């Protein structure tokens, strides 16, 4: 079993440890999430921008 | 613990509120997730959280 | 079905029912901030046959001005956190109190009190409860004690001393005693700003905001039967929430809280339906921050004064963990208390969780049992003559008592 | 009959503007500070339990389930797409209303 996220991302920050926020969409809900340091790297590494429809494995 | 050990929960990236195996024979170490009295740190974090062990010490 | 409260009962006596041996018999008052305990101690009979005038600590004064009265029937009451901070409507709340239970005709009451205080009490407040009871009252001698220390003396094995952790939750606090050689180790003991009055607060809230359409309809008093009958406390919160997740689980124990009738008329007279809520009302004193509040709550609580003690001494008062008091009535108390204390002992050891034999009245019934036995130790009780030199912020230290300290208050 | 008639004046609004029966608590504790204590002593305001150490726990608002969602517009947390639609449907007066539970940004 996995704990996976799907959706489309709507909204990514940033700011100069550093803390981020984000929000995502399917055609049924929204949420904003606040993120730690990991996926901070993550989310910076891979240029996520606006309108992107993303796949994460939560665990890794 | 004696300071090999230290060294492998070093290199296994342990820190206080991990849940962890010991066993001490063979000084193996092994790294099992947070406890999930943490789970709320953040929204999302890469960890993977598992509940506190209902097995003995 | 909602049901409606009593009011108005009948208490009257004669003058004095003083018994054979001693005349000074002495008043037991436990002056609650829900409610007021009264009675006279009645020595020589092994239960307390009568602990009268059980009334919630509430008076009536309103848009007329000119009258105030005092009994269970716009209100007001005399607390601050349980503190008690008011002049005339405490003095009405003692007037009811001893006009009912008779007193003999003088211009003062002839016999000794014993009255519950705060687990601290500021020394401005007992300077000032002092000088409300003496100088009003013109009481022979005073004795100041704690409600859940009396609960404890009233519940233990033996008249001897004893150690201990006492767990108490009343109307707008609780508390975390620990007890060494029958002495409150004050230095290090702690409280929650929490209590049933801000739970049944806050399941108002609730109900108001699942129901809009009739706001009028709930109203304290029906939240006191939900909460009193109708709610308990989880082993395990986030467990008890998951299992009331899945809708053949949750149709089987959900509350049907039938409203009082003139579409079924279900969609103003509502059968009030109580899920989730009957849990999250109990649990605020164990997780404040369903609330706003940001605290320890009753378990981090336990384990931060726990580990403030050489590891022997740990071992010998948790031998004595003791519930008392108010929100220690909700069934499951005492296996959610030890839950959660199995998970911070070391892996072999022992403890032991009592529930006091009658939560709410052993601290009158503890209170009457010391004041009883105590009668002629003049070392234990405040003389009349006594605050007239030592200024009303004196205390005489004996057990069940809070600790005093050398000091004075500047009045003129 | 009665215990007493002559009361005394302990300090009730007779002699001017002030607050009416007498000072409130968070008034008298501020008169208590000024005493002269030392380190060991017990007290009213040094009995409060410590802040909790452990992050809180995020239950949904509208039924109390564990909430793994917050919605970005009203703020408020839910747990499942039902709920989703539902708090999409409640006027500003009980969302803010529900946020005032749990001491937020509303005010
Ligand atoms: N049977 C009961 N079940 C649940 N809560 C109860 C019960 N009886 C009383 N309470 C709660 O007890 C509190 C009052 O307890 P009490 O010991 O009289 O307080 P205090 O000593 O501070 O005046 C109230 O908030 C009330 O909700």
């Amino acid at each position: 079993e996995t704990e996976i996220i799907e959706g489309e991302v709507v909204e990514i920050q940033i700011d100069r440890s550093k803390v981020g926020k984000l929000t995502l969409k399917t055609t049924e809900m929204e949420t904003i999430y606040d993120l730690g340091t990991k996926m901070i790297e993550s989310l910076t590494k891979d240029k996520v921008q606006a309108g992107d429809v993303i796949t994460i494995d939560k665990a890794t | 613990l004696d300071p090999s050990i230290f060294e492998s929960l070093q290199k296994e990236r342990v820190e206080a509120g991990d849940v962890i195996y010991i066993e001490a024979n063979s000084g193996a170490v092994k790294r099992q997730g947070r406890c999930d009295t943490y789970a709320t740190e953040f929204d999302l974090e890469a960890e993977e959280y598992v509940p506190l062990p209902k097995g003995d010490v | 079905p909602f049901r409606d409260a009593r009011a108005a009962p009948d208490p009257v006596l004669e003058a004095g029912p003083v018994a054979h041996g001693p005349l000074p018999v002495p008043l037991v008052l436990d002056n609650g901030s829900f409610q007021v305990r009264a009675g006279w101690a009645c020595p020589g009979q092994d239960p307390g046959p009568e602990p009268r005038l059980q009334f919630r600590a509430v008076c009536a004064r309103g848009r007329g001005g000119a009258r105030g009265a005092s009994g269970p029937q716009m209100l007001r009451s005399p607390f601050d956190r349980n503190v008690p901070v008011n002049l005339e409507l405490q003095e009405l709340l003692l007037d009811y109190s001893f006009q009912h239970l008779g007193v003999s005709s003088q211009g003062c009451v002839d016999h000794p009190i014993v009255l519950t205080e705060a687990v601290c009490n500021p020394l401005y407040s007992r300077q000032m409860m002092s000088e409300l009871l003496f100088e009003c009252y013109g009481i022979p001698k005073v004795a100041y004690g704690i409600d859940s220390l009396f609960s404890f003396y009233h519940n233990k094995p033996k008249n001897s001393m004893c150690s201990g952790l006492i767990i108490s939750s009343g109307y707008q606090c609780t508390h975390v005693l620990p007890i060494l050689e029958g002495r409150l180790d004050a230095k290090n003991c702690k409280r929650i700003n929490l209590g049933g009055s801000q739970a049944a607060g806050y399941l108002q809230r609730l109900l108001q905001l699942k129901y809009p359409g009739h706001l009028a309809a709930i109203t304290l008093s029906r939240m006191e039967e939900i909460l009193h009958e109708h709610s308990y406390i989880a082993e395990d919160y986030v467990e008890e929430l998951h299992k009331w997740r899945c809708p053949d689980y949750y149709e089987n124990n959900v509350h049907k809280m039938q409203l009082p009738f003139s579409v079924f008329n279900l969609a103003a007279y509502h059968q009030l339906f109580v899920g989730t809520e009957r849990i999250r009302a109990p649990e605020i004193i164990f997780q404040p921050s369903l609330i706003g509040e940001e605290q320890a709550g009753i378990a981090e609580t336990l384990q931060y004064i726990l580990d403030r003690y050489p590891k022997d001494i740990q071992e010998m008062l948790v031998q004595n963990v003791f519930l008392t008091g108010g929100n220690t009535m909700y069934p499951g108390m005492k296996a959610r208390m030890e839950k959660e204390l199995l998970e911070m002992r070391p892996f072999r050891s022992s403890f032991q969780v009592q529930l006091a034999s009658n939560p709410v009245l052993d601290a009158w019934y503890g209170a009457r049992d010391w004041a009883l036995n105590h009668l002629d130790d003049n070392e234990v009780w405040i003389t009349r003559k006594e605050y007239e030199e030592k200024g009303g912020e004196y205390l005489k230290e004996h057990c069940a008592s809070n600790i005093y300290v050398p000091i004075r208050l500047p009045k003129q | 009959k009665d215990p007493n008639f002559v009361h005394s004046g302990h300090g009730g609004a007779v002699a001017g503007k002030k607050n009416r029966t007498w000072k409130n608590l968070k008034q008298i504790l501020a008169s208590e500070r000024a005493l002269p204590w030392q380190l060991n002593d017990p007290n009213y305001f040094s009995i409060d339990a410590p802040p909790s150490f452990k992050p809180a726990k995020k239950y949904s608002d509208v039924s109390g389930l564990l909430a793994n969602y917050t919605d970005p517009q009203s703020k408020l947390r839910f747990s499942t797409i039902e709920e989703f639609s539902y708090i999409r449907r409640l006027p500003s007066d009980v969302v803010t209303g529900y946020l005032a539970l749990r001491k937020a940004t509303s005010i």
